[PDB]
RNA sequence: GAAAUGCGCAGAUACCGGGAGGAACGCCGAUGGCGAAGGCAGCCACCUGGUCCACCCGUGACGCUGAGGCGCGAAAGCGUGGGGAGCAAACCGGAUUAGAUACCCGGGUAGUCCACGCCCUAAACGAUGCGCGCUAGGUCUCUGGGUCUCCUGGGGGCCGAAGCUAA
């Protein structure tokens, strides 16, 4: 079970090495700033590896956050 | 000669005259280091996900260059020497890798 | 009586004590309170009753300066971290948000031995 | 590094005949290309001990093909060395 | 556990802003990967080793193993510089206890970090030397190739044929 929204589906034909595409990348960050698990991006093992490096370049450029803050508690 | 990509974040707060001066020093810095400049795109300024240099924005640049490998670290060194150059990121270029396509 | 109306409440929750600071919309404190402030002494301070009393004291203390609404900022994983929030809500302060901002290194400083053990 | 056409100028420099990609002469040459590069590298990076193992194997490989070529046509052997500048 | 040393009106704890510095890299991240081992984890560039697949192009047994030799070798430790955030042998205190040279608590030097040079050890563990050939399968997986359901490689797991084992 446990199969809600898998992020690969809810997106189109995107490039994974593109570190400037904030609006596509930020879909793989959590509500906090965290890189999401595979069981939640629904990527392949090799796919996740690349997104993982791409997201980090995006953070260095200030386009994606390193961390954020939970708004309910 | 390898093909790179030079990212430069810029002081979002300077005007036409201090910008046009920076871009000058940037393309002269390139010239002196072997940078043959293929395609470029001044995407401008966007909202940073986190304040850099206490600004909440940053003016962006991007060059795709062929240049001597042995000279890249100095090129990036020289580029960071400036004060409105907040970040330099020099990646070597890659064939894109589609997904979900 | 410097008049502020709205501002931030910081809950600093810990295992040994809870401690609540109230600030203006810029973060400069207006007033504060804690388990020791409400006359507890030892281990009683980290109890969730202490966090109730402490939170309520720092609210009453703040409604004098005329507070009405508050953004809450939890920070810590103590006992009565949450009994502190419940008190803030039932208190005559608008709780407009609760945000957890507990600080956490990106693996940074070698912890005390108490705090690392089985890795 | 060493580029394709860099390499090429060595295979054609040593082939016993056109299209000879893999004769003892060609191999013992190609290695000496890699060995001198590595040793040049390790004169700077004296602490790259991992790469150094590479060198120990290239060398072990060279003097093994050399040891064969000398047992087969001691002509071509004393010939390869004078051309490459080894054993001395 | 409860506490007390300890810090605080020379204004601490909690909170916002600015700065310095040392060390380590959260998520990704594991059932994953690399490496001969020891070991290897933010990001970028440069220098450099190993490896795998397809083509079936070249050489023509050039192979395997390897006493000595040589190099590598976690942590602690040594020398000379440097550095020193946090941590912490020794040590100084507070507790606990019948005692408590200890577990708990407040401090703290070497050390941990860097460079160079030594040391050469270990539950240096798969407690399983290296290479090659042969002997059912099922299944999860990392990484190639193909006519891509499936086929065929290379690696990491699990269960099991034959067989082996004192178990
Ligand atoms: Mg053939
Ligand atoms: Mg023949
Ligand atoms: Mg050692
Ligand atoms: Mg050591
Ligand atoms: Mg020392
Ligand atoms: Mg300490
Ligand atoms: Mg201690
Ligand atoms: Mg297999
Ligand atoms: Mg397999
Ligand atoms: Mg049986
Ligand atoms: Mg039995």
């Amino acid at each position: 079970p446990s199969r809600k929204a898998k992020v690969k589906a809810t997106l189109g034909e995107f490039d994974l090495r593109d570190y400037r595409n904030v609006e596509v990348l930020k879909r793989f960050l959590s509500e906090t700033g965290k890189i999401l698990p595979r069981r939640r991006t629904g990527l392949s093992a090799k796919e996740q590896r690349i997104l993982a490096k791409t997201i980090k370049r995006a953070r260095i450029l200030g386009l994606l956050p390193f961390t954020e803050k939970l708004v309910r508690k | 000669m390898r093909r790179y990509e030079v990212n430069i974040v810029l002081n979002p707060n300077l005007d036409q005259s201090q910008l046009a001066l920076e871009k000058e020093i940037i393309q002269r810095a390139l010239e002196n280091y072997g940078a043959r400049v293929e395609k470029v795109e001044e995407l401008g300024l966007r909202r940073l996900a986190y304040p850099i240099a206490k600004d909440p924005q940053g003016y962006f640049l991007w060059y795709q260059v062929e240049m001597p490998e042995d000279r890249v670290n100095d090129l990036a060194r020289e580029l960071r020497i400036r004060d409105n150059v907040r970040r330099v990121m020099v990646v070597k270029s890659q064939e894109p890798f589609l997904a979900n396509a | 009586k410097r008049q502020v109306a709205s501002g931030r409440a910081y809950i600093h929750a810990s295992y040994n004590n809870t401690i609540v600071t109230i600030t203006d919309p810029d973060g400069n404190p207006i007033t504060w309170s804690s388990g020791g402030v409400i006359g507890y002494k030892g281990s009683r301070k980290g109890t969730p009753y202490a966090a109730q009393l402490a939170a309520l004291d720092a609210a009453k203390k703040a409604m004098a300066y005329g507070m009405q609404s508050v953004d809450v900022i939890v920070r810590g994983t103590g006992a009565g971290r949450e009994q502190a929030i419940r008190a803030l809500q039932a208190s005559g302060l608008q709780v407009k948000s609760i945000v957890d901002d507990t600080p956490v290194p990106h693996n940074g400083c070698r912890p005390k031995k108490k705090f690392r053990k089985a890795s | 590094p060493i580029t394709k056409e860099e390499k090429q100028k060595v295979i054609q420099e040593f082939a016993r005949f056109p299209g000879d990609t893999g004769s003892t002469e060609v191999q013992v040459a190609l290695l000496t290309l890699r060995i001198n590069r590595l040793s040049e590298h390790l004169k700077v990076h004296k602490k790259d001990h991992h790469s150094h193992r590479g060198l120990l194997m290239m060398v072990g490989q060279r003097r093994r093909l050399l040891r064969y070529l000398q047992r087969e046509d001691p002509e071509r052997y004393r010939a390869l060395i004078e051309k490459l500048g080894i054993r001395g």
